[PDB]
């Protein structure tokens, strides 16, 4: 079994092919607290131990570990998150080989050549031993690494002359990863990583607002509100203090404007790209402003209906 | 296809 694991700070995305050749996808939010959870009734809890420390998957706890940083790539929580994603995917527990991911600036030196040091640090992290309480964990056999952003442009780069270049803008929870890549993947003009520019800018602001509105929860719940920002009834069902909905929506709106302006300023630093692609969960939030800011003709702008999965799908199309 | 997929393999390390 070979499983493609785009292991992002916010969500693990999995893609893999079944025995009968059908392709499956699974997403798994990285919300874990440093304590075992308690099972009541029909609730199956996932309690893990790694290096003498206990964790549980907990989607609602305000004490869920905040994972919005570079260190997380090689962290213990990462290993828990990836095992948990495997254990909730529907695949039978087993040995597996995996292809995981690194941020551009971790995967590449300033010359756009692999940073074998960091690439190996990544592979070694998945050697850490982990226990699931009252159950068996998958065993992680062979580990290979790919860069983030770039693999998502695979299909599009195929029908692109080697003179055209595609700007792939990957906005995740922690990091803005930008790459400019020549047609047929014949070259890489430029990479760029900003690990202080993520949707967490918004997540963090929404989380604080929710707490003020007496809806104290995890980063995940805050993202859940960002995802449903356009649904006033959803907002009204989730947010406890009915009198403070505008505090959440406006806090969200201001951080979104900040997100936008910061992202657009970053684009000003690229030039000569003929095509523009926007991928990641953040794509939904910035795609209009990007298309507009780049004056790229409609046909040269690329945005899928499942932006969060663009990367892991590309990893699959390439490496499976 | 073949040229792109070829180059794609440098993305796997
Ligand atoms: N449909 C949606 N609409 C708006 N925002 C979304 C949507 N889906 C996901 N998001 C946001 O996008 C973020 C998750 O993006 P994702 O691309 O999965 O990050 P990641 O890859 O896990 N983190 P990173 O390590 O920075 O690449 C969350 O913070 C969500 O708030
Ligand atoms: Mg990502």
């Amino acid at each position: 079994m070979l499983v493609f694991i785009d292991d992002g700070s916010t969500n693990i995305k999995l893609q893999w092919q079944e025995s009968d050749g059908t392709i499956k996808q699974h997403i798994s939010p990285n919300s874990f607290k440093r304590e075992w959870a308690v099972s009541f009734g029909d609730k199956k809890v996932f309690n893990y131990t790694l290096n003498g420390e206990q964790y549980s998957f907990d989607p609602i706890s305000p004490d869920a570990v905040v994972t919005t940083n570079i260190a997380w790539q090689y962290s213990d929580v990462n290993v828990v998150a990836v095992h948990h994603a495997l254990l909730t995917s529907g695949l039978p527990v087993s040995e597996v080989d995996i292809v995981c991911t690194l941020p551009l600036t971790e995967y590449y030196d300033r010359n756009n050549q692999p940073n074998t040091e960091n690439i190996e640090r990544k592979k070694a992290n998945f050697r850490k031993k982990i226990t699931l309480n009252g159950g068996d964990t998958f065993t992680i056999k062979d580990v290979k690494v790919m860069p983030e952003s770039i693999p998502a442009g695979y299909e599009v780069l195929q029908e692109l002359d080697e003179a055209d270049s595609l700007l792939i803008i990957d906005l995740g929870g922690t990091t803005l990863d930008i790459s400019q890549v020549m047609g047929k993947l014949s070259g890489i003009s430029k990479i760029y990583g900003d690990s202080s520019l993520g949707v967490s800018l918004v997540t963090s602001a929404v989380k604080d607002a929710l707490s003020l509105a007496r809806t104290k929860g995890s980063s995940y719940l805050a993202d859940d509100i960002i995802i449903h920002r356009k649904d006033n009834n959803y907002l009204k069902q989730r947010i406890n203090d009915e009198n403070k909905i505008s505090i959440v929506t406006e806090a969200m709106n201001e951080a979104l404007r900040k997100l936008e302006q910061r992202v657009l300023n970053t684009l000003n630093e690229f030039s000569g790209y003929t095509h523009v692609m926007v991928i990641g969960g953040g794509a939904e939030l910035i795609c209009d402003a990007v298309k507009k800011h780049t004056q790229i003709r409609d046909e040269r702008f690329f945005k899928t209906n499942n932006s969060q999965y663009d990367l892991v799908n590309g990893m699959y199309l390439i490496g499976n | 296809d073949e040229e792109t997929k070829k180059n794609a393999m440098k993305l796997i390390n």
